[PDB]
This record gives structure tokens, C-alpha cells and sequence, in this order.
């Protein structure tokens, strides 16, 4: 009378709403190798599409507390949404999420967070069922999450924590670059912006260059949202007129205009003799990942 | 096209119209008059269905072509494509229109049967808006689409059994798609 | 069938009048929701197996309806029911492009809440899945668009009872 | 085979015919189970109301023994 | 003989570039499933 | 299945 | 309406509009402010249109307003004008919804039946629409008046 | 049954049942205990024939089971061996009737279109019965069993 | 329509149950039942004009229904009740061979009530008419094979009446 | 092509072309280079197009690469890319001619017919036409993209 | 029936192939000559009658056709004709605008000849009643357009001699 596929069903009920939400994304972990993969194309998914670009559009913060309310099981019309799809689409959603939290795209859990005592124990049964149960039983903890009018409650919420240094850049010391990169990857425009000139320039990647403060002002405000840009290595000369010339390289680790969580980038800084920044080029480096190309 | 009747059975009192009305009606089906290929009649309650004012003339046309004997007049002595254009003539008036009306019959007869091409034909909208409910099919005369005039009229000019020949096997096609 | 224009048309036509100034707003409003309307047929047309699929698993797989002694038991009465839900949607679907219920009226509720009463097929399990088909269309059409599918919709429900 | 026995009213759209047209105007008929559904889009495509279904023959629910 | 379109030995090194990875041998039995209390109930 |  | 055609053909083959009738209905809506400035135009200017049509009408044609004649009398020939302005109503329909249908439905399926029971002579119709299409065509620019024109040929032509 | 498709077969030519469609009525009833004995045979060991026959069509189309399968997870195996049983049920009906008017009433008319819509691979639901019936040949005499597999091989050639 | 067997096994269908013991013992005692069925079916089949002709003879024949007057009345009247005499017995062979009176249901009664009192046609002789055929036929088949086609005769009358 | 399926829907009702479709003629012709580059940019691409879009869906559908599935092998791997070329050559016929009855005629009638014969899953097919949309739409301005997605819209829709 | 744009598509098909530059340039070719086909084809549309009723006037009229015993003679082949000939006019504007003379090899050639022959139609007389529709719609659209239309018309005409 084994009956396991049931009985771990009935064990992951038992968890807490916070042991769930960390049970399944380990248990996204070890998909492909102790768990089963995934196969999305069995899944209506284009259901979901619409409500995993609201979470993608969502800040760091929101994207978190939405996930947090799919497992509380909160009154939100994302819950709502999610509550009316299907099984399979619910887990290929779930899917989805995880494989952002991986690509960056949404904000991870937090930093070196362990599972519990009891979900990992939960895990380790999963671990051992064959294939099949295993996505049954996947299939089933998930299938209850978000909100239905009826018989649904949990018995404690499991709020998201409510959680900058200086960038270090090798053979480059000048402050000017080292204010803006700590000043971007802080989000701080109201701040960054003031180390270009009223008259200044910047050349976004794959795009023309952009002149006026008001102009690069804007473009942080739409295009630079929780981004993190490291510089690793560099080099400074003045060039011409008595501007400065910086070259400092280095990596993007987030998506941007098409680039991935690992891709290098580069920066071509021109400042005044006498101070802030007249012109700048950004220029994501190109390399195996050619996944931000159009065609004509 | 002008020296012909129309049976138009506009009432069920008159049951000498309701009879003439039914063996005008098997005259249209079957090309002739039934006695010489028939032990006993079996429309007998057909007959009287239509003659109660139970169904209409429409109904009483597609029993005649879902029948037995139909099936054997005009299905099991020709080819599906035979078929066709003898259905469309018995039932609508006219010759197969155009190659699409060919492939719609072809593929209800290699899957359903000769019942369901019947039903087809009787129940699309081109029977109700040519003969409606109440009239026996007869002979047309279109003047479009090209070539249904001279088919209708080489259809309609051949005794019955005149021989074992297609009027319209098919449709040359003018442009092949994918050819 | 009428959509919204003949329907304004009409209003006026049957007093005899010429089309005035409120006439005129309602005729603006639709051509302005042309485009939305247009792209959530477009939306639906793609998905419209899908969409039933999913209603269906949803309302009605795995219940009392589909097992032995439900109407939808039964592979003939099974395919019999998933017709008549994707008839619903497209039904639904002109209906919110014509911007007017009269499409419903006339080729949709025409004998059809007898039909079902004369056959046994449980009205009750047939709301609960349109209303199903209500759901899933509004997660593939937003819910500006997703909402005017469902009045559209919803009127066959009633319709129904 | 199971039928329906249907009452419909079906109006003259585009023409105004001068013979008796009561016949096939307002009229009650046996439909085949297997017809009814493209009967009554038919009928609802030509301006039809349907003001009456019935289910003349056979009974409803059956599985095994349509005829 | 010369590959004409529509021909699949065109796509061939596409499918190896691909080389797409098959599903591990499935381990489910028949006779351990209990199939009345296994049926999903919705 | 092979198509050679 | 265009729309409505659309949908009828596509229910005709139980399918969902193809992208190309959608783009047809697309372009439909957004020439809409169009086809209300010119109904907007006829509607404003009806009184005018049909005074000096029926005028028009009257000179090329005394005998309808002369004793014996249909529209003799100052009763008869007000009556004569309200037709003429119920088929300006008409076009103006057949405008904002870009297709003759209304005007089909409501005043030319069995008009030739009506007018001659009621001893109208329907050639005397149909030059009182020739004559209101005259007058119109004046007040609104050329495009504007060739798109009117549609309508009021229709009408016209189903007068012969 | 053989009985009531006697009877259409009759009553579509207005009269009474032929000497053949007799001789076969007689024939199916005097044995009726042989295919009451087939039924018998067939429910007694359903549960095994499924199951046997549900791992035999896995060796045979491990993909249904796997990743992306319709079957696969324990509880979509188990609606699929559910499926098996139905059309093990079926065959009964079909072997006692003497006619194959049972199993496309309940189970081959729409199935086609009830599979489409579930995303089940038709063909391998023929399998399926094809596995069943190689199970039930080997708990039947040989001629218990040419006379079952008849009614196996008709839902494998409706289901292709 | 359903003959005696596929009333069980619909009755099993409704349920989603195999063949259970009881059910196979209607099926044996209707097989067992079939040979008397089929071989009454031959006699009737090879003299059912001759068994009309008698009915009618004892019947209405020189009565009020056939003179003036009578709905008998008229050739095409005597056609017609002559007609409906051939199907009443050829309908209650076909639900004698099956076992079921549905047959009955599906392809005679359906109707027959209300055209026979809209026309007139006496029920009351109408009744007696079909009393003969029973009694006529049940002399031609032996008692108990003229038991069972006396049931849907019977039938057939309560319908009617 | 749109000026054929005006053509034929005017034929249909014994009507030259109608104010309406002239002009959305015009308009087509008129707009003409524009959807030649989306066709170009397609046919250019049409490499990257079917490898990436191949290789997502072997991803989303395992199975079908699986032992038991209908493109497991390289060979059959093949066939099923070479299928994906066929279908996206057709999404640039539709997409030049202003209709999609190029693509309905040349691969969409009996579809369904040829691929339960195959044994292939359609709705598969349906994910790989699918698959092709996204990458192909990441390939080109979002404008540019709409246009050719109401093309990949109709073959998704139709096999699904 | 195939356009100019699917003789494009077509040959590429019929070979596998995607459109190539020279397949663009075809297309661009017709679609530089968009304008000019539907400035014409409106024009033709809005003249259609008075088209045909000069083609009549010096072609037909007044000649053996017409007087008693002739094919015209009698109001409904006079009518008859007049039909023929706007069904010529308008599927040459179909053909004009597709493009390509294809329309009129299935929608008018097919099985013309025939019908003429079995009832008498002169086909001299049609043919030059068409070349008369030629000249005097060349005289309406312009030398450019009416040598386009001349193709479509010619091709009609060659079809039945
Ligand atoms: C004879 C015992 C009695 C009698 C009979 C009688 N019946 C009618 C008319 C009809 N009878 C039927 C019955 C059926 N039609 C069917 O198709 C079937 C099912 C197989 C049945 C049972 C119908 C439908 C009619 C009306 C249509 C018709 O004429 O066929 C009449 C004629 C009435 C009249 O004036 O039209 C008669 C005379 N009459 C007696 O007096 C006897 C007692
Ligand atoms: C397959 C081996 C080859 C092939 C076949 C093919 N056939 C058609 C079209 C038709 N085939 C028929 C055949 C029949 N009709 C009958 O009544 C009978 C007797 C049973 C037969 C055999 C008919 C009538 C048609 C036309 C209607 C239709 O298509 O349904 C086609 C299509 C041709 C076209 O372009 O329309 C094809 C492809 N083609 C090959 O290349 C194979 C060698
Ligand atoms: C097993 C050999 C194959 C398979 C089966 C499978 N079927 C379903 C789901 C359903 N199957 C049916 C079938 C019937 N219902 C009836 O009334 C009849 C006649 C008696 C039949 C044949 C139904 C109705 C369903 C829907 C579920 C419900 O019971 O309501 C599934 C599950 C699909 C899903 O996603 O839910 C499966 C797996 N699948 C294979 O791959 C095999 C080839
Ligand atoms: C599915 C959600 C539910 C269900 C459906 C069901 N319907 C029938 C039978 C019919 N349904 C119709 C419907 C329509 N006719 C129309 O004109 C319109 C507008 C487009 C509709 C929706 C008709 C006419 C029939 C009868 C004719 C025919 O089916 O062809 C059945 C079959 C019943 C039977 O006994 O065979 C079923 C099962 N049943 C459920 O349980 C669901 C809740
Ligand atoms: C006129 C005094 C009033 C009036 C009439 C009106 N009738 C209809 C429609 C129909 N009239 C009939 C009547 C008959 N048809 C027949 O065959 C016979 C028997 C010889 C009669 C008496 C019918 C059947 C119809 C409907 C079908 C048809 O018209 O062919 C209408 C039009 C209804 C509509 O909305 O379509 C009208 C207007 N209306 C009045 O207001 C007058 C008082
Ligand atoms: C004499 C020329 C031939 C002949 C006659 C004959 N008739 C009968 C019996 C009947 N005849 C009728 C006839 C009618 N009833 C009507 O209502 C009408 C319309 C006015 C007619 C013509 C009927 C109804 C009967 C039945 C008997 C009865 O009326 O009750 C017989 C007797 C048959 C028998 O065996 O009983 C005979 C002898 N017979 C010939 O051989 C002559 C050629
Ligand atoms: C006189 C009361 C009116 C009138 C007559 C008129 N007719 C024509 C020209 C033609 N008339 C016919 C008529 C017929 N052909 C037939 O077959 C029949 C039935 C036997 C008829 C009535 C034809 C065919 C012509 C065409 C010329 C020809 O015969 O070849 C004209 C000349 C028109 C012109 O421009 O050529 C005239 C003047 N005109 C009036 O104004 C009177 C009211
Ligand atoms: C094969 C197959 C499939 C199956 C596919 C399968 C098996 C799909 C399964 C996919 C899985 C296992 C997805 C799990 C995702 C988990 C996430 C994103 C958790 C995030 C947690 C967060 C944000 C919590 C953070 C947290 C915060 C904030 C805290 O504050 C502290 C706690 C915590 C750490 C929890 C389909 C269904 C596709 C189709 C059918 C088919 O055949």
C-alpha cells in the first residue's frame, strides 16, 4: 500500500506558504537532473504570455511579491488569473519564472537562502519517485497556489525580506567614471545626471547618439531600471582639446537591450579638461550569444 | 425551358395534387415513372408522411435519394464521380458546378456515403433558395457559371441508361497550385 | 444580423429621422473601438481550439458530466458538446466585432434553449462552460477586450437561462 | 432513428412572391436527429424564427440503440 | 542526383547541428497503478 | 524511420 | 455595414474572419470620420437639397404636377417632397454605413410594386433623385460628393 | 444488435426480414451461450488485459509516457489505462450483440474529434486495443478468440 | 430503437458496468427465446396478406364503416386502412423479433394519436381491426408465439386509445 | 492575393469591384515595397528562422524527438525541419500577396488528412509554426512583426 | 484563377523556392501598375451600360441579327445579348485588374463554345460586338489603359474563334 504519489502530495500541503515557494524552486534546481524536465510545448502557455510580461514588467520588489501572493494564495488579479488556468499551464508558468529567475530577468530569492529542514526532506522524497510521479506530484503543489473564491487559506504569509559599495576598476582611478558607475548601478539618476553637461551626449548600444541632458536624462529614467553594470579593467588618456578619453571594459550582469546575465560590455568615456562627462559609448561586445540580432 | 410544370405543392387538402406532386416527384429522382423496377412500393409511408403535412416536399425529395432504391439506380451501377453529377442533377437541376463542388461531394461520399451526399445536396442553401420546401426539384437552366449550361444541357438530354459515360469527370484546371 | 451602425441606423429609421448628434457619438464610439475589436478576433481565430480545450478541462473533464450516465459521456456526445462550445466562441466573436447582440439572438438563441431541453443536455454545465470560455478568452485578449467577449457571451448564457 | 418535430416561421426577405406562400412560411416538420443541427442553422441563416422543438422520436440520454 | 527544395537531405546537418535530445527510457509500470483512485477528480 |  | 457583410460571408463557411477581411474592417473604422462629415453635410443641408430638387424635377416635368398628374396639388407635390426627403434620409444611411444595404431594405425591395399601386410614375422618381444628387454634389467637395454618389446612383438604378 | 440491424435493414425496404436476415437471428441466438462465454472470459480478466496491455504499448511508444507524452505522470497513465478499459467494455458489448452498432454509438462516432481536442495521438489509442486484443487472444480457445479479436479489430481499423 | 439486448446493454452503459450476472441472464433468456421469435416471424412474414384479409373480413367488412358514411368510406379510404393494417402488423413482427416495443414507439405511434382524431378515424373500430389481426395471427403461429405478438398488437392499440 | 479574393467575392455577387475593395487595392499596391522587405527579411533569414524555432521546439516537445515519436532520428528530425521550411515559405507568400489563400491552397487543405495518415501530432506542428513566429518576430521592428504574425497566426490557427 | 502576384508566387512554389530579387521585380512591376488599373476599372464600372449600348449600336443593330428570324430578334435574346456582352466587359475588368487572362480561361471560355454552337449563337457577330466594346472603351480609359483592357478583351475574343 504504497500509494507515495498522494502521500508526498499530502506532506507538501503540510508545508508552510514560505517551505513551498522554496521547496519548488529547488525542486526547479534539480530538474534535468534527479527531477524531470520540463516540456512547455505540452502546455496552452500562450494563456500565461500576457501575465508573465505584467511580472517581467514588474520592479525587483513587486515581481518578488507577486510570486509571494501566488503562494499565499492573496486576493490579486494575478492569483485570479492564475487560479483559472490549467494544471499544466500553471506548472509550465512556474516553469517560466524559474528560468527568468535564472536568466536575471526576475529578481532571484534571497541571496544564500537554504532550504528547511522539513522542505528539503519533502524534496528528497520527490527526488526519489520516478518520472512520472514526480510531475504529479509537482503538478499538485502548484495546482492550488494563487486565488479562488471559496474554500482557501493559509496560515501564515511569507513576506519577501525588505532587502552599495564602490565599484573597483583596474588601472582606471579617475572619480568622474567612478561616480557614474556606482551612481547607475544605484538607480540614482537624480544623481547621475549631473555629471553630464547641458550639452552632453550618450550612445546607447545599437543606437544612434543621444544629445541633451534632458534627452540622457529620460533614457536613464526608461532604459537603465535595476540594471547593474560591472567595470573590471580600463585605461585613461587625454585624447584631444584637453577631453579625457577612458576606455574602461568590462560585464552586464543583467539583461540589456537583448543582452544576457553574462555578457561583456565596454564603455568609452569623454569628459571635459575641467570636469563631468560631454560624451559616452556603451557597446554590449558581441560573442556567441547573438540572440539581440535583428534583421533588415 | 418555358413549356414544362412546376409542382409547387401549396396545399394538402387536394389529394390528387399531393399525389401528382409525389409521382412528379419520382419522375425528377429516378428519371421515370417507378412500377417496371419495383416489387411493392417502398414509400408507401413516405407517402403518407408528406400527404399528412408531417414533412415537406424537401423532406419527401431526400427520403427518395436516401432510399434502397435509389442506391441502386443511380449509385451501384457508376463511380463516386458518376454519382455526382447524377445527384446534382436528380436533386438540384444542373451539372456540377466547379471542381470545389466535386472535391466537397467526393470526400462525403469516400467517407460517409451516399446518404450523407443526399443530405448535402437537399439541405444546402442553394436547393432552399432554388426550390425551397415546397417544390419538386426539375430541370434549370443557368445561364452562370460558364460551361454549367452546356453540362446541365448534356446531363438532361440523355435518356436514362443511354450509356456508361461522365458528362464532367472532372474540371480541366487552368493553373495547377503547387504544379 | 445588425451590427452597431445598422443598429444606430435603425433606431433612427424607425422614428423617420435623420441621424443627430447623439446618433453620431454612438456611430464615433464604435469606429474608434475598431481596432480593438479587430485585434481581439485576430487573438481568438489564432487560440480557438485552444481556448475550448481549455474551457473544458476546466468545467467539465472529470466530473459527473463526463463520466458514464453524464451528457457528456460518451465519444458522440463528447465531440457533440465541443462543437456547440466552438460555435459559442465564434458566435461570441462576431458578436463583438458587429459590436451588437443581434447575430446571438438570431443564429445562436433561435430554438436552441429547446433543442436542449428536448435532448436532456444539462443547461447548468453548459453556462458553467461558456463561462469557462469567458475566463480563458480574457487571459488572451487583455481585459478591455476580454470584457466586451464576455458580455457577448454572457448574453448566450442567459439566453440559454 | 430519433427526430425532431420543429415549428418555424421563416419570413420572404428579398422578393415579394405572389403565389400561396403559407406552405412554406409557417410550417411543422419531422427533422432527422442527424439533420437538425444544419436544418436549424439554415433556417436561422434564411431569417427563421424557430417557435418550437420537440423531440418526437427516441428519448433523451440514450448511449446504445439510436437506431 | 542534385538536391532539389523541398527534399529533407537539405535539413539533415540542420537536424545533427540541432541534435536534439530524446527523452531518458521511461520507468512506469502498468501493473502498479491503481487506475479508479489515480483518474484526476475535478 | 529513414527517408534514404 | 461592411462589417456586417464580412461576418455573413464568414459565417457562411463556419470560420473566423481571415486577416484580410479584418484589415478591410480596419481601414472601414478609420475612414468612419469621413463618412460622418458627409452625412452630417446632406443631413444639414436636406431642406435645401430637396426644395430646389423638387423644383428641378417639376420644370422637366410639369405634367406630374399638372392637373391629372400624381403629385397635383399643393398636397400631392408636399407628399412628393417627403418621399424625396425619406430617400435623402436613405443616402445619408447608406453613407455612415458605407454600403447601399440600407437603402435596399428600407426603400427599394418592392418600390417599383408600391409607386405603381399607387399610380406614381417611378421614371418621375427616379429623375427627382438625379435632381437631389445634382443640388448635393454642390455643396460638399469633389471627394466628398463622389463618395455620396454611390448611394444616390443606387437608388437610381434600382428606379432604372 | 444483429437483430435490430436486421430489422433497419428490413423496414428501409418496407418489408419483412429476408431468409438470410432469419438464418442469422437463429444462428446468434442458438449460440449465445459461446459469446456469453467470450463476455465472461473478457470482464473476468479485464483488469489484467489492460494492464498487460497498457506495458505492452509502452515498449511500444515509450513517448507518451515521457516528457510531453499525453499519458505521462501517474495520473494521466491512469486515465489512459481508464481509456483501455472503456473499450475493453465496449468489446463486450460488441461480442454479445453479435453487432458492432454498440461500440460506435458509445465509443468510435466523434472519437476522432474528442482526441483532437485532448491532444491524444489516435493512432496509439489504436495500438492500445491492438495490445489488448494479442492479451485476451491467449486466455480464450482459438476460436473463443477469432471470434473476439472480429470485434478488437473493428475499433482498431475505426481508430486506424 | 432497441431490441431486447441492447436494452442491457445500454441499462450498462448508463451505469459504465461490464456485463454483470444478471444482465447475462436476460440475455439468455432472450436467446433462448430466439428461436421462437424468428420462426413466428417466418409464418407471419410468408401470410401476413392473408392475415389482414381475414382481420379486416371479420372486422369491418359489411358494417357501417365501409358503407356510406363510414370512414371506410371511399376507395382511397379503404387504401389507406388496409395500409395502416399491413404496417400495425408488420411493426409488431418487427418488435416480436426484437424483443422491445421502442420500434413500435420510433416508427408507428409517433403521431398516429393526434393525425388519426384531427381525420377522424374511428379508434374504436380501428381497435377492433387490430384485435382480429391478433386473433387471426395467433392462430397461424400457435398459442404461445401469438402471446407475444398479441403484447405489441397491444401495443399498438394502447397508443392509439 | 487580395486582388483575387476581391476579384472572387465580387464575381460571387455579378458586381465589378466595389468603391471599398478598390480601394483597399490601391492602397495595397501602393504599400507594396513595404511588405516586400518583411518578405525579403523573412526569405534572408530563413536559416537562422527554422534552426532556432526547430530547436525550441524539440525542447517544448521532447516527446516528438523520443523513441515512439514521429521525428525521433536525425533523418525524421529532418523532415520535420524541411516541414518548418515548407510552412514558413508560405508565410512570406501570404505576406507579399495581401491574402492568405496561397497559403490555404498550397498547404492547409487537408492538412489534417496528410498528417493523421503521417502519424505526425498536428498540434505539434502548430508549436513549430508557432516557434517560428517568435523568432522571426524578433527579427524585425514590432510593426514589421504584426504584419507577418497575422500570417502566422492563420497557419497556427488552422492546423490547431 | 491566378493574378499577377500568384503567377509570382506559383512559379516560385511549383520549384520550392522563396521569391528572389527578380520575383520582386515582377511584383514591384504590377503593384507600379496598381493605380492605373483601378483608375480604370472604376471608369469602366461607372460606363459599363453606356459601354455596351454603343458596342451594340455600331455592331449589332440594324443588320440581319435583328430583324425576325434572327438571333437577337425577340426581346428576351436581345436581352440575352446585351447580358452576354456586360459579362464579357466585366470579366475583362476582373482580368485587367488581376493582371492575368486565367479568370477568363475558367470563368468565361470554359465550355462557351459549346453553348453558342448548341443554340445558334453567331460568334462572328459576338466578336465583333466585343472588338466594338474594345474600341469604344479604348475611347473612354485611354490609349495605355485601353490597350490593357484590349489584351483581356482580344483574349475573350480569341477564345471563341
Ligand atoms: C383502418 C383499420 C382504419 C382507418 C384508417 C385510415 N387511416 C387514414 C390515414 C392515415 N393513417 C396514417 C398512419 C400511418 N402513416 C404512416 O406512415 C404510419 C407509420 C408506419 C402510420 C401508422 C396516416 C399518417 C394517415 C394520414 C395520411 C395518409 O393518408 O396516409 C385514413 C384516411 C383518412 C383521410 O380521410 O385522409 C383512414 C381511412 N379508417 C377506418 O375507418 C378504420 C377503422
Ligand atoms: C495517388 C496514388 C495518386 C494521386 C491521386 C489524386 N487523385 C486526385 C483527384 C481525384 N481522384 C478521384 C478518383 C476517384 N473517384 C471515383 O469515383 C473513383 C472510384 C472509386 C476514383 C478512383 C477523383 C474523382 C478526383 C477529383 C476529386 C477530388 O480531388 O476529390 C488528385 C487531386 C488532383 C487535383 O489537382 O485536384 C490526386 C493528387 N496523385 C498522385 O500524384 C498519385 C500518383
Ligand atoms: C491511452 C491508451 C491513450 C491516452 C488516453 C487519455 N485519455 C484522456 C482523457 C479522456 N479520454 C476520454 C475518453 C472517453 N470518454 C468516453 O465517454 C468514451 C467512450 C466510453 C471515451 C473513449 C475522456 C472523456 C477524457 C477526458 C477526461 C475525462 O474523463 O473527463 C487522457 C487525459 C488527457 C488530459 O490531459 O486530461 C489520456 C492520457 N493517452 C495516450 O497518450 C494514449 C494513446
Ligand atoms: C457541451 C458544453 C454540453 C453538451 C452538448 C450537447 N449538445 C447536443 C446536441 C445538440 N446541440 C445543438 C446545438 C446548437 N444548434 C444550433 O443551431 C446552435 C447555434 C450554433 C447550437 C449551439 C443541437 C442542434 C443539437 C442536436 C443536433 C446535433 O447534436 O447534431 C448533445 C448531444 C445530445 C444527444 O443526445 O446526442 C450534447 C452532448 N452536453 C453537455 O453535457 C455539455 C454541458
Ligand atoms: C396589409 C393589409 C397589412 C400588412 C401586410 C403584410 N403581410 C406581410 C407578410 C406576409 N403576408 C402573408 C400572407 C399570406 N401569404 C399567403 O400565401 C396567403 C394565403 C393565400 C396569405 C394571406 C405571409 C405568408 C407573409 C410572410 C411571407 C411573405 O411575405 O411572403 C408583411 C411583411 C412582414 C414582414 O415584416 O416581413 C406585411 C407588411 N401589414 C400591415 O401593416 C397591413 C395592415
Ligand atoms: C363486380 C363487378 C366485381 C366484384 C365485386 C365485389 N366487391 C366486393 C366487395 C367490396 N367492394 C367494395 C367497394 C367499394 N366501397 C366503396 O366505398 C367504394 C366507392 C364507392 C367502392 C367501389 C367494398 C368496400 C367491398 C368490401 C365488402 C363490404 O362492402 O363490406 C365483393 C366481395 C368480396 C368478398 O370476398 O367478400 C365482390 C364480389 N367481384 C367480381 O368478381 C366482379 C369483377
Ligand atoms: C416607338 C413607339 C418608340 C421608339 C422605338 C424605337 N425602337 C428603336 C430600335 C429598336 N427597336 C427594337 C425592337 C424590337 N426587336 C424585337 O425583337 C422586338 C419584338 C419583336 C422589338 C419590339 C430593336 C431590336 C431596335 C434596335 C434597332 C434594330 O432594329 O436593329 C428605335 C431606334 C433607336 C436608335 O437609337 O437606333 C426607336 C426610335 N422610340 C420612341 O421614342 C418610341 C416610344
Ligand atoms: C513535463 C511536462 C511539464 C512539466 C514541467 C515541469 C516539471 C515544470 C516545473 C517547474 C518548476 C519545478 C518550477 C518551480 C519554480 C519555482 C520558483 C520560480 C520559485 C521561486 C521562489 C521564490 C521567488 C521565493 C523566494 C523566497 C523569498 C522571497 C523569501 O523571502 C524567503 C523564502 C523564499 C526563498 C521562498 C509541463 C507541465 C510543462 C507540460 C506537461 C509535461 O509533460
Amino acid at each position: 500500500a504504497a500509494d507515495v504519489v498522494p502521500a508526498t502530495i499530502a506532506r507538501f500541503s503540510q508545508l508552510n506558504a514560505e517551505d513551498q515557494l522554496a521547496l519548488i524552486w529547488f525542486a526547479y534546481l534539480e530538474m534535468g537532473k534527479t527531477l524531470t524536465i520540463a516540456a512547455p510545448g505540452a502546455a496552452s502557455m500562450q494563456l500565461a504570455e500576457n501575465a508573465l510580461k505584467e511580472i517581467q514588467a514588474m520592479g525587483p520588489l513587486q515581481q518578488t511579491q507577486a510570486m509571494c501572493d501566488l503562494a499565499n494564495r492573496a486576493d490579486t488579479p494575478l492569483c485570479r488569473t492564475y487560479a483559472s488556468w490549467s494544471p499544466n499551464i500553471k506548472l509550465g508558468f512556474w516553469y517560466r519564472l524559474g528560468e527568468l529567475m535564472e536568466q536575471g530577468f526576475v529578481a532571484p530569492i534571497p541571496a544564500g537562502y537554504q532550504l528547511s529542514a522539513n522542505a528539503n526532506a519533502v524534496l528528497a522524497t520527490i527526488q526519489g519517485l520516478e518520472s512520472g510521479q514526480q510531475i504529479t506530484v509537482l503538478r499538485n503543489a502548484v495546482v492550488d497556489m494563487g486565488f479562488t473564491a471559496g474554500k482557501d487559506g493559509k496560515r501564515i504569509a511569507e513576506p519577501v525580506v525588505p532587502p552599495r559599495t564602490k565599484v573597483s576598476i583596474e588601472g582606471v582611478t579617475n572619480a568622474t567614471v567612478l561616480n557614474y558607475m556606482d551612481n547607475l548601478n544605484a538607480n540614482d539618476f537624480d544623481t547621475l545626471i549631473e555629471l553630464f553637461t547641458s550639452d552632453g551626449a550618450l550612445q546607447p548600444p545599437f543606437q544612434r547618439p543621444i544629445v541633451g541632458k534632458e534627452n540622457v536624462l529620460r533614457f536613464f529614467r526608461e532604459e537603465c531600471q535595476n540594471l547593474k553594470l560591472i567595470p573590471e579593467r580600463g585605461v585613461t588618456e587625454p585624447a584631444e582639446d584637453g577631453f579625457t578619453q577612458i576606455k574602461v571594459t568590462g560585464k552586464v550582469q543583467t539583461p540589456w537591450f537583448g543582452g544576457n546575465v553574462g555578457m561583456n560590455i565596454a564603455w568609452r568615456f569623454l569628459l571635459n579638461p575641467e570636469g563631468k562627462i560631454f560624451f559616452v559609448a556603451i557597446d554590449l561586445l558581441a560573442s556567441p550569444k547573438e540572440l539581440l540580432n535583428f534583421a533588415r | 425551358r418555358q413549356q414544362t410544370k412546376v409542382f409547387k405543392l401549396v396545399s394538402t387538402y387536394d389529394k390528387v395534387a399531393v399525389k401528382n406532386a409525389i409521382r412528379a416527384a419520382y419522375r425528377q429522382v429516378f428519371e421515370r415513372d417507378l412500377e417496371p423496377y419495383i416489387i411493392n412500393s417502398e414509400f408507401t409511408a413516405l407517402e403518407s408522411k408528406l400527404s399528412n403535412n408531417e414533412i415537406n416536399v424537401k423532406e419527401f425529395i431526400e427520403g427518395l435519394g436516401t432510399s434502397e432504391l435509389y442506391m441502386k439506380e443511380f449509385y451501384a451501377p457508376y463511380p463516386n464521380t458518376k454519382v455526382i453529377e447524377m445527384g446534382t442533377k436528380h436533386f438540384l437541376g444542373r451539372a456540377p458546378l466547379n471542381q470545389k463542388e466535386i472535391q466537397q461531394y467526393n470526400q462525403i461520399l469516400a467517407s460517409q456515403g451516399l446518404k450523407a451526399f443526399i443530405g448535402a445536396m437537399v439541405n444546402g442553401m442553394e436547393y432552399l433558395q432554388t426550390f425551397g420546401e415546397d417544390t419538386v426539384p426539375y430541370r434549370r437552366f443557368p445561364t452562370l457559371p460558364a460551361a454549367n449550361f452546356p453540362n446541365t444541357e448534356r446531363l438532361y438530354n440523355k435518356l436514362t441508361k443511354q450509356d456508361k459515360e461522365l458528362v464532367v469527370p472532372s474540371f480541366t484546371p487552368v493553373v495547377k497550385v503547387g504544379g | 444580423m445588425q451590427d452597431a451602425i445598422t443598429a444606430v441606423i435603425n433606431s433612427a429609421d424607425v422614428q423617420g429621422k435623420y441621424l443627430d448628434g447623439a446618433a453620431m457619438d454612438k456611430l464615433k464610439s464604435y469606429f474608434a473601438s475598431g481596432e480593438l475589436r479587430v485585434r481581439a478576433a485576430s487573438v481568438i481565430s489564432a487560440n480557438a481550439a485552444t481556448i475550448v480545450k481549455e474551457a473544458v478541462a476546466k468545467s467539465l473533464l472529470y466530473s459527473d458530466v463526463t463520466r458514464p450516465g453524464g451528457n457528456m459521456y460518451t465519444t458522440r456526445r463528447y465531440a457533440a458538446c465541443i462543437r456547440d462550445l466552438d460555435y459559442y466562441l465564434r458566435y461570441a466573436t462576431y458578436a463583438m466585432l458587429a459590436g451588437d447582440a443581434s447575430i446571438l439572438d438570431e443564429r445562436v438563441l433561435n430554438g436552441l434553449k429547446e433543442t436542449y431541453n428536448s435532448l436532456g443536455v444539462p443547461i447548468s454545465s453548459t453556462v458553467q462552460a461558456i463561462q469557462a470560455i469567458k475566463e480563458v478568452t480574457a487571459s488572451l485578449v487583455g481585459a478591455d477586450a476580454g470584457k466586451e467577449m464576455g458580455v457577448y457571451l454572457d448574453y448566450i448564457c442567459s439566453g440559454l437561462s | 432513428m430519433r427526430m425532431f418535430r420543429i415549428t418555424a416561421c421563416v419570413p420572404s426577405q428579398t422578393r415579394i412572391r405572389t403565389q400561396r406562400e403559407l406552405q412554406n412560411t409557417y410550417f411543422t416538420k419531422l427533422v432527422p436527429y442527424d439533420n437538425w443541427f444544419r436544418e436549424q442553422q439554415r433556417i436561422m441563416k434564411m431569417g427563421g424564427k424557430i417557435v418550437k422543438v420537440e423531440l418526437a422520436t427516441g428519448r433523451p440520454g440514450t448511449n446504445a440503440g439510436l437506431a | 542526383k542534385k538536391l532539389t527544395a523541398g527534399n529533407p537531405m537539405n535539413f539533415l546537418g540542420m537536424a545533427r547541428s540541432i541534435n536534439p535530445a530524446a527523452n531518458t527510457i521511461p520507468k512506469v509500470s502498468a501493473q502498479n497503478i491503481n487506475i479508479e483512485a489515480s483518474v484526476p477528480r475535478r | 524511420r529513414r527517408f534514404i | 455595414s461592411i462589417v456586417t457583410k464580412s461576418i455573413v460571408n464568414a459565417d457562411a463557411e463556419a470560420r473566423y474572419l481571415s486577416p484580410g477581411e479584418l484589415d478591410r474592417i480596419k481601414a472601414f473604422v478609420t475612414g468612419g470620420a469621413a463618412r460622418l462629415r458627409i452625412a452630417e453635410t446632406l443631413t444639414g443641408s436636406r431642406e435645401t437639397i430637396v426644395k430646389q430638387a423638387g423644383d428641378r424635377l417639376f420644370q422637366k416635368r410639369p405634367d406630374i404636377v399638372s392637373p391629372g398628374g400624381n403629385a397635383y396639388g399643393e398636397e400631392m407635390t408636399a407628399t412628393c417632397l417627403r418621399d424625396m426627403d425619406y430617400y435623402l434620409r436613405l443616402v445619408t444611411y447608406g453613407v455612415v454605413s458605407g454600403d447601399v444595404t440600407p437603402i435596399e431594405e428600407i426603400g427599394l425591395v418592392g418600390v417599383r410594386e408600391m409607386y405603381r399601386s399607387l399610380g406614381t410614375p417611378i421614371e418621375a422618381v427616379a429623375q427627382s433623385v438625379r435632381e437631389m444628387k445634382e443640388v448635393a454634389s454642390g455643396l460638399m467637395s469633389s471627394d466628398d460628393a463622389a463618395e455620396a454618389s454611390a448611394y444616390f446612383d443606387f437608388v437610381i438604378g434600382k428606379m432604372s
